[PDB]
């Protein structure tokens, strides 16, 4: 029935003489718990401005009342009492960003984490950055190399685009990100910078064996000289949680707006959605739907709207955006789930019902699908695998009669042969990706019917067999798919006629 | 001058509360201008007040910046927003300001956002039909000319792709203007939009343009996602009641505006309502729908398209928006991975001029026969998986292979989708599909084959695919 | 003819049986998943509206 | 009592994926039977 | 009586633009209903003129019919066939056969009034037929009292000698209107986020309109409220309120509107409480071998596939 | 009570019906600052509806019967107005729709309805 | 014997017949009705265990019969409620599970140096329709040794008492049982679970 602010200990100041003391720049932490701190003062603090406690701890003032101010600690508030000095930065919640980032594991302030010392950045870019208009964005045109075969002759992403990655736990998530960074590995090494794509992993909720595991691999693999690794752990506060995908695309949108591609990649999107409604359920705010804010949509989609691509005269760069969404059982009719998919431009869905199975990855092609099309793909994979979409809806429906017991339709058995021996050949192995030189043949092969005459078993020994035949015998036809990138003529004759020799030994 | 100057007391999100003098308070629904560290302003339009000469303000862009105690100056008067003929062909945004890089728009005057709707006696009732080009929109639930038109869909089902396909041929041959007013879009969405129109000549830069283009998608706050469709409605309204002309109000999405409110009413002291929307659901969609009618003054066809959440039509921002259209395409999910481009319900679909009145008693017979077939169908589906096609018999077995070929007729492939179906776009019109129906109805296109019908046009091009197949 | 379509009978009367027993069991949950709806999303409107 | 108008096609469980496929295999055997006919009536 | 002719709104101001309304009397909105002493049974018969409606479940003057359904599937296609065929007998010089229609539009838009305005003044039904225009582009007060003041409008006709029947189209939008202003009050809520009078709310507005007796002038009203469904679900929050309260409930279902049945009206889910009491003695010998056949081939239509 | 406790005489009480008790005693609850328990329910279900049917019992000069019309909500017997009222329900007379117009008067099921004084 | 939830008439009759059996001399009985407060019906649990207690830490041996469970957990939802909580599954409190928790881990046995004394409980959990899986259900069940699933499909058909063979089990209910009868029940236990499934089938 009575109001805050002034009350019994602020309510014997104002009778005296309360000045002396600025309390514009500085303010005094009249409570403090759960990561909040209420400061009493900081008239001259602006709204989502770098707070500085008297103890070292870090802090974010998101709500300004009118006569206290609550600020969101960025660490641990063991530290800090009631009383306590706050002051003011000056400035907004900034982080580091730069080409001098590439080779750290960075935090979600900018510190560093992995010790190697201070970190070399050339600038200071704010978190909290509008996006790109629709005047200084152009169509997306370039290619994006995955590295699966399963993913680039489907729903193939670009350089631009905004790809989601829904699915369960230990389905494929984070295997899906984890591939298309070290497939880059080919471009990145020479020397055309308008090929090549710097990777941005942004770890959120995982564990500390888990990020320290994912950059050790990367690092064997001639990998992590080119990525920037956001370490966020689960461990750390909700601020800085929440926070981990605002200063992660900072970093990317430097090579963006100068003449390079970036990849960020946002795992998980389940993760950041829980360390926002933390913060704000202590901060005295009303919930919204399954406890959550009220702005839990516009969260989500204001920092995947920043990644995309770029026209020819803002630089001619570009930002891909990998957000993997944790379902729950295979449900995509949540709250947090059916926000994230109409935001996205497509989205990957990863069962659990064909991962454990041996079809790795489980990628289905009756719901994942790509809203870029095929302008997003290259024209070498698009040639050979013209019918890819076409062929994988023709053989589920066949796939379904063997188990009723008919045995007849003699033209139906040709598609049925064919569709079983393209789904194990499209499937890879964990750090095994492929160029767009070794995915057109193998595509080729398994669409024209010269593999429905090889057994089933014998679907994994045969790309290896095809791929090492071609590189010191006819390596004339593997240099001219990647360096073209298309098959003319010429290239269509020659294709077809090393791959019917080659089946008979 | 006396401007009514306001110091900010508090800042919560887009919730802005400003304090300003006793008596000098402005209104509801008011611009409040802030002078910021750029060249721009910080827009903030008043929802209530407080008390004590305080009133709590909504933002519409970034609160980042404020501190407790800036100037807010006001402007006296609503969100101003460019009409005219000024508008046409420039990208404008939710305070009226170029967002095209075009230089400012030269507008003799400026009209607020905020607006009454029409009076009962001023409305003028019409059963006028408009053609659309697709073979199920015009024998199922035909478009009326004037009146509300939504596209109910879910994510992922084609309702961005219906409205891009309808305006390639209706909007570029129409005499009146258009109003693509997008509210909650992609960024991607807005920049395939304008250069789309250009090269077709909806938008010419140098010449003369009869589309309006107002940004505004999920991008910035909550304050610009709700106050996107009262900005790009008030330029579509000038140009049907001052000059008189047949607008074309397009909104993509449509749902999107009950949701963007829906945000900020816990932070302004409202109680949440079903499935966390807001109390005031039912008022808030009532005076935005019933401002874009047809009066005595001119008409205007609203195209608009409402996204179901997670495909579900019983929710509080689907249900609502049904009482207040005329024809409703309703798309199903499960259409759509079988292979009909676009997954257009033939059932769920129901419009007012789907009369023997209006259409003619021809064109009636043909929408109540294709409707039973259909009906019929899902109930005989259910036994053969059970039974099997065994306890069919001369009458059942006929009717099964009529209700697939039928279905694979209506879809035809779009100009908009060339890129992923790969086949050119056809275009039929309304006297052509009319007789197509009612001929594979009676039985003289019987021994055709069920993909002589998919992907093509009208009677013409199922003959064509056919004899082609078999060779 | 008469063996099979006597054992046809059999076969459906287990059927209609069976399905007889899963329609109500999924009664039970579906009044019980009524029940707790109503009860988390009222939850969810008081618990804003106190705050 | 209840609506069940095409709830077996409309859950998508084991009876919902039966359905169609058994219908796909029917009109496949069906299409190449009217195709094969059609080319020999036209010479 | 002078009402009868021109749209009024929630407040009685009329907008069909025709000058002033004579009105002969003042109504509270709030009126208590009647009581147990002041009703008698429900004898006289409602013509609604449908040969499915006149013959199963039979409505009489002073009942409660309510309208369920599902959206577009037959809701307010009842009501408007019902009040368009009390030509033959409003026409005449009968004054107890006529029956004064009270259409009620409440949260409706503005082009779907104008358009049910114009269909009854072509046929010569809108000059003894009451029209409350309620839009949603109000606020919530004006619309969730358009129940309030349509029947006491209505209530002039029965306690004089004369019939009505009032038509809430419908009750589904009345009740988010009352829910509205009761959360901006600081009121705590319940169930679907609606008050704790939501079930009192409805039954005291429908137990106004009963059949009186010889000794209070020997009127009636009839009140046909829709109740529109979402999914088919009648037993949902708001759909279990309203048929608990009436005396009756049409249902209407979205398969049979397909199929070739015009309107769909199922026989074994919609009843009538008062039977064959409330009928004409000509149609209810018909009537009584009619239902023992149509109950008969439902049950049985399983087997008309073999 | 007055006839039993004064008189002596075994009265029945009639409550048509037994389920318009449990509703009306949330409403007053919910509107005047209690919060709701499960079903959108009153969270006093159990007190409310034991402080009414403890009173029509046995005593030594008169008892008194309790013959109310229980009502399942959406054919839901685990519900909270259902499940509240059957634990102080005694005997039960189901009314199937089996008989009526089969030749019965009335409409009394033998194997339905069950009672707990049949032993 | 604690009545908790039960109406006033059965309390009285269940008083008079265990009277004429030469068995309410040495029994507790703790009448708490539904007429009451919300207060009296949820501390029956905790008045009752102390008073049985007395019995275990001197030298002798005490059965606790809390019926029932689920009458004892709808009493203190309704002061928790009225008081400003948070409610969570099933409209229940965050201390619910630490209400049956607490009052069932004193009814142990002691060891010699105690006095020797066990304390028997016996919680009797009204299921909604079979539902073993509810809130109120998976609370006792984790907290408890064993339970005595009563399944309402054999009792109509005159299998009294229903215990489910394949449901009920006991966890320290072998070495605290007699060796005659167990010697003379070989695989009595296994061999009823699976002569009832082999008997659906056929
Ligand atoms: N018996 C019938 N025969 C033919 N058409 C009918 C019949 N009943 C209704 N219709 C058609 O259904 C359409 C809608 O009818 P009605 O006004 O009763 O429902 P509605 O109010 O539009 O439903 P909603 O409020 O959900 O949109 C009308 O345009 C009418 O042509
Ligand atoms: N191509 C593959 N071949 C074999 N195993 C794979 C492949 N891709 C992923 N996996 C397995 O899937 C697991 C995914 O683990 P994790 O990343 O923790 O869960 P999620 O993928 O759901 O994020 C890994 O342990 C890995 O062994
Ligand atoms: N006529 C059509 N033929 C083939 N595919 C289509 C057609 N119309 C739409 N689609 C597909 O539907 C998808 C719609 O994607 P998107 O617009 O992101 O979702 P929504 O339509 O729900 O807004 C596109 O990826 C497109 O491939
Ligand atoms: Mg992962
Ligand atoms: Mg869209
Ligand atoms: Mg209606």
């Amino acid at each position: 029935k009575a109001a805050p602010t002034e009350v019994s200990s602020i309510l014997e100041s104002k009778i005296r003489v309360s000045d002396e003391a600025n309390l514009d720049e500085t303010g005094r932490v009249l409570s403090v718990g759960d990561g909040i701190a209420r400061v009493f003062g900081l008239n001259n603090c602006q709204a989502e401005e770098l707070v500085e406690f008297a103890s070292g701890v870090k802090g974010m003032a998101l709500n300004l009342e009118p006569g206290q101010v609550g600020i969101v600690l960025f660490g641990s508030d063991r530290e800090v009492k009631e009383g306590e000095i706050v002051k003011r930065t000056g400035k907004i919640v900034d982080v580091p960003i730069g080409p001098g980032m590439l080779g750290r594991v960075v935090d979600a302030l900018g510190n560093p984490i992995d010790g190697k010392g201070p970190i070399e950045a050339t600038g200071y870019a704010i978190a909290q950055l509008k996006a790109p208009g629709i005047l200084p964005r152009r169509s997306v045109f370039e290619p994006m190399q995955t590295g699966l075969k399963a993913v680039d002759a489907l729903v193939p992403i670009g350089r631009g685009q905004r790809e989601l990655i829904i699915g369960d736990r230990q389905t494929g998530k984070t295997a899906v990100a984890l591939d298309t960074i070290l497939n880059q590995k080919r471009w990145n090494d020479g020397n055309d910078e308008s090929k090549k794509l710097y990777c941005v992993y942004v770890a959120v909720g995982q564990k500390r064996s888990t990020v320290a595991q994912l950059v050790q691999t990367l690092e064997q693999n001639d990998a992590m000289k080119y990525s920037i690794v956001v370490a966020a752990t689960a461990s750390e506060a909700a601020p800085l949680q929440y926070l981990a995908p605002f200063t992660a695309c900072a970093i990317a949108e430097w090579f963006r707006d100068n003449g390079k591609h970036a990849l960020i990649v946002y795992d998980d999107l389940s993760k950041q959605a829980v360390a926002y409604r933390q913060l704000s359920l202590l901060l005295r705010r009303p919930p919204g739907r399954e406890a959550y804010p009220g702005d839990v949509f516009y969260l989500h989609s204001r920092l995947l709207e920043r990644a995309a691509k770029m026209s020819d005269a803002n630089g001619g760069g570009s930002l891909t955006a990998l957000p993997v969404i944790e379902t729950q059982g295979g449900d995509v009719s949540a709250y947090i789930p059916t926000n994230v998919i109409s935001i996205t431009d497509g989205q990957i869905f990863l069962e659990a019902e064909l991962f454990y199975k041996g079809i790795r990855p489980a990628i289905n092609v009756g719901l994942s699908v790509s809203r870029v099309g095929s302008a997003a793909q290259v024209k070498a994979m698009k040639q050979v695998a013209g019918s890819l979409k076409l062929f994988l809806a023709q053989y589920r429906e066949v796939a379904a009669f063997a188990q009723f017991g008919s045995d007849l339709d003699a033209s139906t058995k040709q598609t049925l042969s064919r569709g079983e021996r393209l789904t194990q050949l499209l499937k890879q192995k964990q750090y095994s990706p492929q160029a767009s030189e070794e995915q057109v043949p193998v595509i080729y092969a398994g669409v024209n019917g010269f593999l429905d005459n090889i057994p089933i078993e014998r679907i994994p020994e045969f790309e290896e067999q095809f791929i090492a035949y071609l590189k010191a015998n006819e390596g004339d036809i593997l240099e001219a798919i990647r360096t073209k990138g298309e098959l003319s003529s010429e290239l269509l004759d020659k294709l077809k006629s090393a791959t019917e020799t080659f089946v008979a030994t | 001058a006396g401007p009514a100057s306001g110091k900010i007391r508090a800042v919560i999100g887009a919730v802005v509360d400003v304090q300003f003098e006793q008596g000098e308070l402005p209104a509801i629904l008011n611009a409040l201008t802030i002078d910021q560290g750029n060249n721009q302003k910080l827009v903030l339009e008043v929802a209530q007040h407080l008390g004590e000469n305080a009133v709590r303000a909504i933002a519409m862009d970034g609160t980042e910046g404020l501190v407790r105690g800036q100037t807010v100056v006001d402007t006296g008067a609503p969100i101003s927003v460019p009409v005219g003929r000024g508008t046409l062909g420039r990208i404008i945004n939710v305070v009226g300001e170029p967002i095209d890089e075009r230089g400012p728009i030269e507008c003799k005057q400026r009209n607020p956002i905020h607006a009454d709707p029409p009076s009962f006696v001023e409305q003028s009732t019409e059963a006028e039909v408009l053609e659309t080009g697709i073979k199920v929109v015009d024998l199922l639930a035909p478009y009326a000319r004037g009146g509300k038109i939504g596209l109910f869909g879910g994510a992922g089902v084609g309702k961005t792709v219906f409205i891009q396909e309808l305006i390639n041929n209706i909007a570029k041959a129409h005499g009146g203007f258009s109003v693509f007013t997008g509210v909650g879009e992609r960024t991607r969405e807005g920049n395939d939009l304008y250069r789309e129109m250009k090269e077709t000549g909806v938008i010419n830069l140098e010449g003369e343009s009869k589309v309006a283009l107002v940004f505004g998608q999920m991008n910035e706050p909550p304050g610009a996602r709700a106050r996107v469709a009262l900005t790009g409605l008030t330029i579509a309204e000038y140009f049907r009641d001052e000059e008189g002309q047949d607008v074309l109000l397009f909104v993509d999405n449509i749902f999107r505006f009950t949701q963007a409110g829906s945000e900020v009413s816990a932070l302004l002291g409202r109680i949440p309502s079903a499935v966390g929307y807001q109390p005031t659901l039912a008022t808030d969609m009532g005076l935005l729908q019933e401002r874009i009618t047809t009066t005595r003054k001119g008409s205007v066809t609203s195209v608009q398209a409402v996204y179901v959440p997670a495909d579900d039509l019983t929710d509080p921002a689907p249900a609502t928006t049904f009482a207040h259209l005329d024809a409703t395409t309703v798309l199903s999910r499960g259409i759509s991975e079988l292979g009909i481009y676009p997954a257009v319900d033939p059932l769920d679909s129901k419009s007012r001029l789907l009369d023997v009145s209006v259409v003619g008693q021809e064109h009636y017979d043909v929408a109540t026969g294709v409707q039973q077939t259909l009906q019929a169908y899902k109930s005989l589906q259910d036994i053969i998986a059970i039974l099997g096609m065994d306890e069919l018999s001369e009458q059942d077995k006929l009717t099964v292979e009529r209700a697939r070929k039928i279905q694979r007729f209506l879809s035809q492939p779009f100009a908009v989708a060339e890129v992923f179906t790969g086949i050119e776009g056809k275009l039929v019109r309304l006297k052509d599909t009319i007789a197509s129906f009612k001929a594979v109805l009676e039985g003289k296109y019987d021994h055709l084959p069920e993909n002589a019908f998919y992907m093509v046009g009208g009677i013409e091009d199922v003959v064509a695919k056919a004899e082609k197949i078999a060779a | 003819y008469a063996s099979e379509i006597s054992a046809r009978r059999n076969a459906m009367d287990n059927a209609s049986k069976n399905a007889g027993e899963m329609i109500n069991k999924y009664s039970i949950l579906y009044n019980r998943t009524r029940q707790a709806v109503i009860t988390n999303e009222l939850v969810d409107i008081i618990t804003g509206a106190s705050s | 009592v209840r609506s069940s108008a095409g709830a077996v096609r409309d859950a998508g469980g084991a009876f919902g994926k039966r359905e169609q496929a058994e219908e796909e295999r029917y009109f496949r055997a069906r299409a190449k039977e009217q195709l094969a006919a059609l080319k020999k009536h036209h010479e």
